[PDB]
């Protein structure tokens, strides 16, 4: 996703 | 650098 | 100089928010979460409307239809989902990319989808029937954006393999390849209003405007700190002209248009401030944070 790395 | 319109569609 | 400040804070989502857009017709605020969620906002009070569930992964980006009554939204699941906004229905399921989907927009006729996954490509929908109509050979690592321009002709996209391509909807064909000197991850790309600029936010701490005909950088844009996150960026234009953009200082960044100086930079959030929006009308930023803070702000301004 966008938000994990 | 100089105005730049990028709203008009012209 | 603008002068936004903290009207409204909203919490909601348990995870990482991953992008806010205001409806165009600036009634609804819409998000998506690393929580598998979307949720609806007032786009003035900041009240909560409704939740809207479906994906079997976490979601890295939603997009509003022209009018304002449907949605996309694009997830880890390999997939896409399209939504009636006021009924909460999942309208199609859009099957195809082979890895995660990151990024996802409509033509303004809004007869179209454009999306963008990590297995390198583009993909061009249709609306009505979910059909995956042409698939684009985009770039030779993820891809990070994709916009319609003013009249749905063209479409920009952009990759960590350092590219923004533009290409013509019609046939499918690159017109354009943007190089810059040193050519870093590309991790945002949008048109300007109306299609003659384009913006570009990469993995440096730098965002450029592009002449999107005579290829050549013009302005360019620093003080924030992204070099991990594709946070997104924007053309405000109801008031005063600025660049509106997230930032990985947890700070919300503007600068003038022309000039290319930080006029303004607000402060509230507690991690990576991923992405931000400006209200279609209305001097009124949207932002959003990662897992740490997970709240949506909104600020508004006179200017």
């Amino acid at each position: 996703a966008r938000t994990k790395q | 650098d100089e105005e730049v319109d990028v709203t008009s569609v012209d | 100089k603008p002068n936004y400040a903290l009207k409204f804070t909203l919490a909601g989502h348990t995870k990482a928010v991953s992008s806010v857009k205001f409806s165009p017709n600036g009634e609804w605020l819409a998000s998506s979460s690393a929580d598998k969620l979307i949720k609806i906002w007032g786009a003035y009070d900041g009240k909560f409307e409704k939740t809207i569930s479906g994906h079997k992964l976490g979601i890295s980006d939603v997009a509003w239809s022209s009018d304002s009554n449907l949605l996309v939204s694009a997830s880890d699941d390999k997939t896409l989902k399209i939504w009636d906004v006021s009924s909460g229905k999942c309208l199609k399921t859009l099957k195809g990319h082979s890895n995660y989907v990151f990024c996802c927009n409509f033509n303004p006729q809004s007869n179209l989808i454009v999306s963008g996954s990590f297995d390198e490509s583009v993909r061009i929908w249709d609306v009505k029937t979910g059909k995956c109509l042409k698939t684009l050979p985009a770039h030779s690592d993820p891809v990070s954006a994709v916009h319609f321009n003013r009249d749905g002709s063209l479409i920009v996209s952009s990759s960590y393999d350092g590219l923004c391509r533009i290409w013509d909807t019609a046939s499918g064909q690159c017109l354009k390849t943007l190089i810059d000197d040193d050519n870093p991850p590309v991790s945002f790309v949008k048109f300007s209003p109306n299609g003659k600029y384009i913006l570009a936010a990469t993995l440096d701490n730098t965002l450029k405007l592009w002449d999107y005909s005579k290829g050549k950088c013009l302005k360019t844009y620093t003080g924030h700190k992204n070099e991990k996150y594709c946070i997104f960026a924007n053309f405000s234009v109801t008031g005063g002209k600025w660049i509106v953009s997230g930032s990985e200082d947890n700070l919300v960044y503007i600068w003038n248009l022309q000039t290319k100086e930080i006029v303004q930079k607000l402060q509230g959030h507690t991690d990576v401030v991923i992405s931000t929006a400006c209200h279609p009308t209305e001097n009124i930023i949207a932002s959003a944070a990662l897992e740490n803070d997970k709240t949506i702000k909104l600020w508004k301004s006179d200017c």
